[PDB]
RNA sequence: AGGACCGAACCGACUAAUGUUGAAAAAUUAGCGGAUGACUUGUGGCUGGGGGUGAAAGGCCAAUCAAACCGGGAGAUAGCU
RNA sequence: CACAGGUGGUCAGGUAGAGAAUACCAAGGCGCUUGAGAGAACUCGGGUGAAGGAACUAGGCAAAAUGGUGCCGUAACUUC
RNA sequence: AAUUCCUUGUCGGGUAAGUUCCGACCUGCACGAAUGGCGUAAUGAUGGCCAGGCUGUCUCCACCCGAGACUCAGUGAAAUU
RNA sequence: GAUGUCGGCUCAUCACAUCCUGGGGCUGAAGUAGGUCCCAAGGGUAUGGCUGUUCGCCAUUUAAAGUGGUACGCGAGCUGGGUUUAGAACGUCGUGAGACAGUUCGGUCCCUAUCUGCCGUGGGCGCUGGAGAACUGAGGGGGGCUGCUCCUAGUACGAGAGGACCGGAGUGGACGCAUCACUGGUGUUCGGGUUGUCAUGCCAAUGGCACUGCCCGGUAGCUAAAUGCGGAAGAGAUAAGUGCUGAAAGCAUCUAAGCACGAAACUUGCCCCGAGAUGAGUUCUCCCUGACCCUUUAAGGGUCCUGAAGGAACGUUGAAGACGACGACGUUGAUAGGCCGGGUGUGUAAGCGCAGCGAUGCGUUGAGCUAACCGGUACUAAUGAACCGUGAGGCUUAA
């Protein structure tokens, strides 16, 4: 149920060595706006694959 | 599935004669005894029927000797010889299992005319 | 044990599973844009492109089915008498669904589901 | 498909008219009693003057189930109710004469066919 | 004698005139197109690699593409290898079909069951539940005791207990060939097989028979 | 008529599951007993610790009871840890 | 503790109902201050289940089952 | 026997099989007459036994619907050492 | 300054002083059936009534219902019947308070797993230039049970009664794996019936809510009770045992030399895992073939050009899956949804007409609707890109 020795600080980075968070791999670039966006995501101005489908 | 298609269709019946739940049927089955090979007749009410290509099924009850009997045929096996509609029965019901828990007069099926 | 099932269960029963379908879908079919998220745009596909189909043949009975599946004869009317006739010529696919980014309370991946030709 | 303290009926003329199945015979941890099946049975019910009478225990063979029977071709034949006939424990022979309802072609073996040949149907 | 490698058409029967059904399995057994011939020199032993169906020529990457190249054949949807005994032979190329299984009164079948994902005790090894009632608490599915009393102090290795099930080879064996069928590459086998419907399975001859 | 019967409110607490670092220092759900009476309940008052009260279980007397709590004798005493 | 508990009295709509039970509603008021997915083991709260029917177990624990109105009929025993 | 040690006393009933139960017996270790004896209709969330019905209690578990479990974002304990 | 007790359930594991099955010597072994001893631990090895029971008695089985160890295995796995609290009563003892290895009724079982272990599943690096596959197999795990019937044969044996060895065939029980063609279960995502109530202005029709309101059926999937398969044969070396030849010891002797048999035990043969097998293996294919500077000269550092094979990431996703992972697909496209056709299920929709006073019935009509299924179809969504991965790969000796 609980500890009966206190674990170390290595130990405690060994279990935190797979918490390392995976930066975003490369930002696909608007054909049209140029503007940077995630893959199969809208722009912030609202273009996607060249074309503005968003009200605003 | 074309080739279970093209499987299945070479081997089903095609002289099965068209019945519905609720009527009466008499289904000659081949029955072997030694090397002598004989009809039996099953006459019943059809309570069941399962449409699945080659592997329809249908089944049959009637009372034996003072128990009943339910019978469930496979209609493209060889085994059973000949179906035959004895009697047209109007029911509401795909399945007729309330007949089992019925008895008597209160399993009467009115007669169709449809 | 989910092998070829279909259908999500969003956290819900059926009967509010259903009614937040239907909400969503006279949403759909009032605005013809609308943010959700991402698996429930997935789903509101299958809610909302058989009703516009139903839409395609304008009778008593379809609009009765119509209802019976919407509670909102503004709804209804529109689809028979608007969608009908614009999708009339195409074979499925009236919607269309682009991702959005993710919400900020909390990082839902979000979708809009939009109407194939819209024009707004 | 019969288990142990399951209820049959008498097919035959012996006497008794109610059974409870108190063993199922054959090996070891065996479950279930089919058709063709041999069961041990105690008497639950007898009419008076039988030739058995109440509390006896003897063997019996399963005729009719519920369960029902596989024929090759995958037909199944399902009865209303479970019913066996009485046997001699030291012979094997039925104690009764008349035996009442149908039975099936499983019992067509050297030792029940004198249950087949007084059965009325099959 | 070599196997072939085909895939789970799925399940059907055959009526015998006799008034029996025979469950049967579909196996579609295409032409398996030898790839490579290992010799007891070059490589160690004797075995023949086949290769079957199609795959896309955009999919197909350049070291099978030219592996396939070396031997002249269309590249197919894997590559699989049966070990030669002792007396026959082929050649790198060569096509050989279903009717490799014509006097084949027996076969073995393997393939990748369907899988199960993490299952619990029960239903992995049959193990017997608990009471559902009589005082039971939150104990109706668990495993029970997993050891002895300190004296081994320890889990053994190798226990039953929950985890992966199916999704794993397996084979089958002593199956009966019902139909062997040339003209559409078919191979009827008595009985169920594993793995799910479109999936790989490989054939040989029966060793036990 | 009834310390009558079935049964809500209300008063209780027989069984089971849950929960047991609880939602809760005694509860929740499903069932359960009484339910015009020796009933229940609000407001105020009285009985005080070798004392009270007790259809009596050593029960209850502010989450404390084979002798309450607070302060004092008091740094009791401890051949023991 | 922004705590599934406790807290006296008054008001008492419609439909069905004996009813202040119960179901659905009105007036009125709320969705309970983390959410989004997924749809493993196992746990908790429920639904259904072939054949058998207490073989379970310390024990029919728990569940299943019965359940309303009218008429008929109603045992041993009894302080009537 | 809420009382009997030997004791699962003996015989019978009920079960295929009954240390429990029911009835009779009497060698009452160690009943007994207001610390009441023996019966007793009715009452009981009272102990023991048997039967009809009912059933996932069980043979032997299967499938399904929800709440957790699992992953993601926010906040962020505990015993122990 | 706490190592929870008896019995039960779940899960087991070893020993062999073997319960069954195998091999054998002797037998007061004629045969069947036994007894006893020796070898043998591969697999198997009851269900109920009574009782808290372990035992025990009894009933009925089985090839058998083995004996022991494992904290009299197993409560951070369950239970709590028994023992071992507080209430109460009987018998007995005691003046009494009370007491009893007497009996009786009632009577709270906490823990979110850090480490070892174990069952599963990943990330990293390594394996010496990188990458994609396919393997060998060192090593490891699984599995190994058995009944009954018939033939040989009513033969051998036997006064009869009875009644085989060896060999062959079939058919079962328990156990295990796979699976959904069949028989079914389930199927709150499909259809229908019906109760009460609110609602959509009202009729008609629908919807919400009442355990999916209550029910009747039922697709795909999952599944057992369903149906396929399996335990082997064979080989090698042996245990007890049986021998052949054969001296020591002119004989005799299975043993000293030499030779031949011999069991479910051992090693293989059967299935699965398997190169982190750091002893890191093998085979096939693919890819990269540019210039300059610098100095502690080395398997050194740096700038510019180049960035291949492939991978990863992202997306549509799966009979794959807790998450990772694994498989399919991304316009050179059937990967998912939709759509069309079919199929299956339910069982003759609504509207209208006709008959009837009316409930309702008949016709249009096997109608309407129909999840996961089958066959098709680019309608919607799977993006031009970017990202990681380099630029021929050390020394020594030998051919
Ligand atoms: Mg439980």
């Amino acid at each position: 149920a609980v500890q009966q020795n206190k674990p170390t600080r290595s130990k405690r980075g060994m279990r935190r060595s797979h918490d390392a968070l995976t930066a975003v791999t490369s930002l696909s670039v608007d054909k049209t706006s140029g503007e940077k966006h995630l893959r199969h995501h809208i722009t912030a101005d609202g273009y996607y694959r060249g074309r503005k489908v968003i009200a605003k | 599935s074309n080739i279970i298609k093209q499987l299945e269709q070479e081997q089903m019946k095609q002289d099965v004669p068209s019945f519905r739940p609720g009527d009466t049927v008499e289904v000659k089955v081949w029955v072997v005894e030694g090397s002598k090979k004989r009809l039996q007749a099953f006459e019943g009410v059809v309570i069941a029927i399962r449409n699945r290509g080659l592997h329809s099924a249908f089944t049959v009850r009637k009372i034996s000797n003072g128990e009943g009997v339910e019978r469930v045929f496979q209609t493209h096996s060889p085994v059973v010889d000949s179906i035959s509609v004895k009697r047209r029965g109007a029911v509401r019901k795909a399945k007729l299992y309330y007949l089992r828990e019925r008895t008597g007069k209160a399993a009467r099926i009115k007669e169709r005319l449809n | 044990m989910r092998h070829r099932k279909s259908g999500r269960q969003l956290n819900r029963n059926s009967s509010h599973r259903q009614a937040m379908f239907r909400n969503m879908a006279g949403s759909l079919v009032r605005h013809e844009i609308i943010k959700t998220t991402l698996p429930k745009a997935k789903e509101l596909r299958r809610v909302v492109e058989p009703l516009i189909t139903l839409a395609k043949t304008d009778s008593v009975a379809n609009r009765r089915l119509a209802f019976a599946r919407t509670r909102d004869n503004e709804i209804v009317a529109k689809l028979f008498n608007e969608l009908g006739p614009r999708f009339a010529s195409r074979a499925g696919g009236y919607t269309r669904i682009l991702k959005c980014g993710f919400r900020a309370g909390d990082n839902a991946p979000m979708a809009y589901i939009e109407l194939v030709d819209r024009s707004e | 498909m019969i288990q142990e303290q399951t209820m049959l009926n008498v097919a035959d003329n012996s006497g008794a008219r109610r059974v409870m199945c108190i063993k199922v015979l054959g090996g070891s941890h065996r479950r279930y009693a089919g058709v063709g099946d041999i069961i041990k049975i105690t008497i639950k019910e007898a009419i008076p003057r039988g030739k058995v009478k109440k509390g006896d225990v003897l063997k019996a063979v399963v005729v009719r189930t519920k369960k029902g029977v596989r024929r090759p071709d995958g037909s199944v034949i399902r009865f209303d109710g479970n019913a066996c006939v009485l046997l001699n424990n030291n012979s094997e022979q039925p104690i009764g004469t008349r035996i009442f309802g149908p039975v099936t072609r499983e019992l067509r073996s050297e030792k029940f066919m004198k249950i087949i040949s007084l059965a009325p149907e099959v | 004698m070599i196997g072939l490698v085909g895939k789970k058409v799925g399940m059907t029967r055959i009526f015998t005139e006799d008034g029996v059904s025979i469950p049967v399995t579909v196996i579609e057994v295409e032409a398996n197109r030898v790839t490579q011939v290992k010799d007891l020199a070059n490589d160690g032993y004797r075995a023949i690699q086949v290769t079957t169906g199609a795959k896309k020529a955009n999919r197909v990457t350049k070291p099978e593409a030219g592996h396939f190249a070396k031997a002249g054949v269309e590249a197919g949807r894997g590559l699989w290898e049966f070990r030669l005994a002792e007396g026959e032979e082929f050649t790198v190329g060569q096509s050989i079909s279903v009717e490799l299984f014509a006097d084949v009164k027996k076969v073995d079948v393997t393939g990748t069951s369907k899988g199960k994902g993490f299952a619990g005790t029960v239903k992995r090894w049959n193990f017997r539940t608990q009471d559902a009632t009589h005082g039971n608490s939150l104990s109706h599915r668990v495993p029970g005791s997993i050891g002895q009393n300190q004296t081994p102090g320890k889990v053994f290795k190798g226990k039953k207990m929950a985890g992966q099930m199916g999704n794993e080879r397996v084979t089958v064996q002593s199956l009966d060939v019902v139909r062997v069928d040339a003209e559409r590459n078919l191979l009827l086998v008595k009985g169920a097989v594993p793995g799910a419907t479109g999936s790989d399975l490989i054939v040989k001859p029966a060793v036990k028979a």
